[PDB]
């Protein structure tokens, strides 16, 4: 089909390419806000309940 | 407290999950996990329930003596 | 489900922190060995029962507290456990009539 | 003294989406190269209907009786 527009299927590389880094790009977002949620979680969570985060950290 | 607390680490443990490998099978699992686990807080709290009827009994009794000693006294005064 | 807003967002969370709520929390009660059917098994006395009437009870005729005021069952008590201006209710534990 | 329920979390960094995939997958030095073929086959020949045939055929999807049964003629 881009092969009917006229183009180099070369782009149609280029578009795989960079879709597939588009969805890399979007997971990684996601796995990286999950990580700072998690952190601020532990933050608060720490502040409020001191022994039991304590006991955590020390479990892990 | 034990519950509460658990709840809470099992969260954050189902951020770890979320975090390191999504597609393990812990975390049917983990979804499972809490589950029990705010099964049980509110299994628990439910066994608050007979113990909380059978002391409002006791309170309406104290307030239901007091009311009619205090008519005593009220109309023994009059 | 499918999408979340500031506007919706924030309903979300006064909606939520309108259903859930220096320290002044209760004082703390300790595990009790003694208890009076299975525990200690007390033959049917007199003390308790005066004590579960006339006497302050912490476990059972009421709730203590820091800065010393005592709520019994029916009233309602007014907390703050965090550092903030949001004060916790706990709301009345028999509610008769 | 352990919370209920606590178990093994998963091996340290297994795959996930969080690494870099291409990279992992050597797909590098192409999106390098890639960050028409019309034009570039037009290097060789003329230009780049009937063609829209061609590409609705792909949607789809004797040689010496016929050099003697081609007879016409030049003018």
């Amino acid at each position: 089909e881009y092969i009917d527009q006229g183009r180099n299927p070369q782009l149609y590389t280029k578009e795989c390419l960079e879709r597939a880094l588009a969805k890399n790009e979007q997971v990684k977002g996601k796995i990286d806000t999950m990580k700072k949620f998690k952190s601020l979680l532990i933050q608060e969570l720490s502040k409020v309940f001191p022994e039991d985060m304590a006991k955590y950290r020390s479990i892990r | 407290r034990k519950l509460n607390m658990s709840i809470l680490i099992n969260f954050l443990d189902l951020l770890d999950i979320l975090i390191r490998s999504p597609g393990s099978i812990k975390r049917e699992e983990k979804l499972e996990d809490l589950k029990l686990l705010f099964v049980h807080v509110h299994h628990l709290i439910n066994e608050y329930r007979p113990h909380q009827a059978r002391e409002t009994l006791r309170v309406m009794m104290e307030v239901q003596k007091r009311q009619r000693l205090e008519t005593a006294e009220r109309f023994q005064k009059h | 489900l499918s999408r979340n807003e500031i506007i919706q967002s924030y309903l979300s969370r006064q909606s939520s922190l309108l259903s859930s709520s220096a320290r002044q929390l209760h004082v703390l009660v300790p595990q009790s060995p003694p208890t009076d059917l299975p525990g200690l098994t007390r033959e049917v006395t007199q003390d308790d029962l005066d004590r579960i009437q006339a006497s302050q009870w912490p476990g059972v005729n009421g709730c203590q507290d820091t800065q010393g005021n005592w709520y019994d069952w029916t009233q309602c008590i007014s907390l703050d456990p965090h550092g903030d201006d949001g004060r916790l209710n706990i709301l009345p534990y028999v509610c008769l009539d | 003294g352990p919370f209920y329920l606590m178990r093994e979390l998963p091996g340290s960094t297994e795959l996930t989406g969080s690494t870099n995939l291409i990279t992992h997958y050597n797909l590098e030095q192409a999106y390098n190269k890639f960050c028409d073929l019309p034009g570039m086959i037009d290097l060789p020949g003329s230009h780049d209907l009937r063609s829209l045939i061609e590409k609705p055929p792909i949607l789809s999807s004797g040689t010496m009786l016929a050099g003697f049964r081609l007879h016409t003629g030049p003018l």
